[PDB]
Formats: structure tokens, C-alpha cells, sequence
């Protein structure tokens, strides 16, 4: 399932994920692709911060959904 | 602080896109607090 992760300046990171992926799994994919430590990532979907141990399922994230990445 | 009227709208828009539900005025106030460091403003508002 393709999703988009937009950085604060509006850069798009396109990811391939599964609905059963945890947020922590998504952070590790961002680490692999971008070199950013998971512990520095905040992922946001529709204005809310996402919890590391919860799956994409718990947020109804769907094909082409857009998340936002803010570095802490 | 830097006057609201001089803050580039692109900085406000960046914050808005992440902080769905937040008004411009809250974002403007935070940007003024953080010397227009939009990353710090958005972190502050997330926490």
C-alpha cells in the first residue's frame, strides 16, 4: 500500500507499507530510506501524533494517505 | 517579537498542513515566540 510522508517543508517521501505495520515499523522504513533515527521522528496523521506500537489499522490509514514527518 | 504582518505565509502554511485543526493565530503566536523557527514552533504545539 503506497503512502506519502510529507516533511515540514512539503517534501514527499513515498513509502510502501502494509496496514498491519506498526508506526515503529514505519519509522524504521524512514530510517532505512532517509537515514533519520526513529527516536527523532514524529509522525502525524490528520493532525494527531501516531503511537509507536499501534498499527496503521488503528488510524484507518489507506492507499495514498498522507502522513507528516516532524523531526524532534 | 517579529510583527505578524512580516511573517511569510509559507511558514504559517507549513505549520497548518501538519497541525490540522490549529488556527493561523496560534501558529503566528508560536512563530513569534520561536524567532520564526517553524520546526521548533510545530514541535512546541505538538507537545
Amino acid at each position: 500500500m503506497q503512502i506519502f510522508v510529507k516533511t515540514l517543508t512539503g517534501k514527499t517521501i513515498t513509502l510502501e507499507v502494509e496496514p498491519s505495520d506498526t508506526i515503529e515499523n514505519v519509522k524504521a522504513k524512514i530510517q532505512d530510506k532517509e537515514g533519520i533515527p526513529p527516536d527523532q521522528q514524529r509522525l502525524i496523521f490528520a493532525g494527531k501524533q501516531l503511537e509507536d506500537g499501534r498499527t496503521l489499522s488503528d488510524y484507518n490509514i489507506q492507499k495514498e494517505s498522507t502522513l507528516h514527518l516532524v523531526l524532534r | 517579537s517579529i510583527p505578524a504582518s512580516v511573517i511569510p505565509e509559507e511558514l504559517i502554511s507549513q505549520a497548518q498542513v501538519v497541525l490540522q485543526g490549529k488556527s493561523r493565530s496560534v501558529i503566528i503566536r508560536e512563530l513569534q515566540r520561536t524567532n520564526l523557527d517553524v520546526n521548533l514552533a510545530v514541535n512546541n504545539l505538538l507537545s
